[PDB]
């Protein structure tokens, strides 16, 4: 009924004793410079607004009430609050706000401040937050109590509530949440932006006075004086600048770079660990409102035009795996037979399911790797023959209309896309037109975020269980939240999702239901599956030191300090 | 997802 610390499933690793995390170093010497890449551009400060392209790390310029570790899926330790009281289910919390807790200008954080914030988010925040938390409130009852109250049990929903950044309300009173901010806000977290040019950089500068510098969760972490960030247009440019100096850190994205570029000794350190933990899922999403990719057939014939085996043998040095899961790497993810649980969620909508959710196990099409896959390519116009789009003469045709089968892939300029034409060549072998369009990185955010594209690719971020956020991404009613990138509206889909939502917090349950719900999502084609690496292949220049142990769920480069020794040796 | 827009 009262805690310091909690997680979503499970207990809390760090529960007992909590000085500081396992993977940092909490000796670590704090100064000097951090300088990174990013792509595409920026234009504005507030990454919670409607518009715009928001700058690199404006996701991180307030603490919150709680914070993550990064060793546990979703575990959640005191940064601005102190410890809370709340019920059972998790269905009410009264959260103690810490006494020393400021803003940047030496204002007090304030339980007032968070019932503003969360009203704020309410009111002129993205259409999906006041859909999620309908029903909730949240009450300022003390100069430093504050009260959440959920309308139903959502215990997921309630910690999220942790991670919501705490907003001045001397500031926010008068801008308004929707709009962009070509200004840094008044903000509170351990780095402040300082300088920038729009467009090309954000510089960074560490808070030396930093009111929570040595809570257990900050130890031994935001440990550089300052970080910059450098745009570059395209990511060739970006690595021929880091191999030149121009910048200190790269993950590296492309399998043709690790494997013949990283050249010239080198000094450079390169880096190839494994994580074992769920993975991030590249894939090509179908819009699906569109009529040339309404026909589940049409989508399953498209797939087989994309030869993963040729692309990864003659292009990518066998690096890649092919992407197959919604839950990638968990144990959430459908690769055995369905069990009895999951056919008790399936079998009373069978009739709105294709029948191989319960017969296969789901295999994206596998091809010899020779080009030219006689069996996959034959299969797509089989279907694509019965969908009604035919050959007449080289150029697949509407059976009834005559129209063209044509679509136009979106691209960002900015990616390497050395599949691209491989993949326009076969899906041209089949009568199907591919205009490719490559567009900046402003218009690229505006039409991913209003789905105007046929396809265009699209990251899966790991999920590491069933998450809420699901029904953001997939289901009816959260349609324009700019995370549903195919467009789907299925009672399918949100009857599963209705459901894990209800078993928040219970592995038990949601173990079946994310099964079931990955076989759904990938029987019915809604994206062309593409790749992923449980690999994380890193380089750096030699100036920096790193705790023993690196977290689980992300690279722990916020725990790094400047080696002034190592750095001595450089250039 | 709830609190901003995708990038």
């Amino acid at each position: 009924k009262e805690s310091y610390a909690f997680a979503v499933l499970g207990e809390p690793r760090y529960a007992f004793n909590f000085n500081h995390f396992d993977y940092v170093n909490p000796a670590a010497p704090k100064g000097g410079q951090i300088t990174l890449s990013a792509l595409g551009t920026f234009d504005n400060f507030n990454r919670y607004a409607l518009r715009g392209n928001p700058g690199a790390r404006t996701e991180q310029l307030y603490d919150t009430l709680f914070t993550t570790s990064d060793d546990e899926p979703g575990s959640y330790y005191p940064l601005i609050a102190e410890s809370a009281r709340y019920a059972d289910d998790y269905s009410w919390v009264e959260v103690a706000i810490n006494p020393r807790a400021r803003f940047h200008d030496g204002s007090p954080i304030t339980a007032r401040d968070v019932e503003f914030t969360f009203q704020k988010f309410m009111t002129e925040g993205v259409p999906q937050f006041r859909l999620v938390y309908k029903g909730t409130t949240v009450k300022a009852i003390a100069p430093l109590t504050v009260r959440i109250e959920l309308a139903k049990p959502g215990k997921e929903d309630m910690l999220s509530l942790f991670s919501l950044p705490v907003f001045p309300e001397k500031y926010w009173k008068d801008h308004k949440l929707s709009d962009p901010l070509a200004t840094p806000p008044l903000a509170s977290g351990p780095y402040r932006v300082t300088s920038w040019k729009m467009g090309q950089n954000i510089v960074y500068s560490r808070v030396k006075d930093y009111w929570a510098a040595n809570l257990p969760v900050n130890r031994g972490r935001w440990n550089f004086d300052t970080i910059r960030y450098d745009y570059y247009l395209d990511d060739n440019v970006a690595f021929e600048a880091f191999k030149a100096g121009a910048f200190d850190l790269r993950m590296e994205n492309d399998a043709k770079n690790w494997a013949t570029r990283y050249t010239g000794n080198f000094y450079i350190i390169k880096d190839e660990q494994k994580n074992e933990s769920a993975q991030d899922t590249r894939w090509l999403a179908f819009n699906i409102q569109r009529p040339v990719f309404s026909d589940r057939r049409v989508r399953e014939a498209i797939t087989l035009a994309f030869d993963f085996e040729w692309m990864n043998k003659a292009l990518f040095y066998n690096a890649w795996s092919r992407t197959n899961s919604y839950f990638q790497n968990t144990e959430y993810a459908a690769r055995n037979y369905p069990d009895a649980a999951e056919l008790v969620l399936l079998a009373p909508m069978k009739k709105d399911l294709p029948s191989e959710v319960f017969t296969q196990i789901y295999q994206p099409p596998v091809s010899k790797g020779d080009g030219y896959d006689r069996d996959n390519l034959l299969k797509a116009d089989k279907l694509l023959n019965e969908a009604g789009w035919v050959l007449k003469g080289q150029q697949r045709v509407n059976a009834t209309t005559g129209q063209p089968l044509s679509f136009e892939l979106l691209l960002p300029a900015s990616s390497n896309s050395q599949w691209v034409l491989p993949f326009q060549h076969s899906l041209q072998r089949l009568g199907i037109n591919m205009d490719i369009r490559k567009v900046d990185n402003s218009q690229i955010t505006n039409r991913m975020r209003s789905r105007d594209y046929d396809m265009m690719p699209r990251v899966w971020r790991a999920m590491p269980w069933p998450s809420s956020d699901l029904q953001i991404a997939w289901s009816s009613e959260y349609i324009n939240s700019t995370y549903n990138a195919p467009g789907v509206q299925s009672p399918v889909i949100d009857s599963l999702i209705n459901q894990i939502i209800a078993a928040q917090g219970n592995k038990e349950k949601l173990l079946p239901l994310g099964r079931a719900l990955d076989r759904v999502l990938t029987w019915n084609y809604y994206m062309l599956p593409m790749w992923y690496m449980a690999e994380d292949r890193l380089a750096w220049w030699d100036k920096f030191s790193q705790p023993a142990v690196r977290p689980i769920y992300s690279l722990g480069i916020d725990t790094w300090w400047y080696d002034v020794n190592k750095a001595a040796k450089l250039p | 997802m709830r609190t901003g827009n995708a990038x």
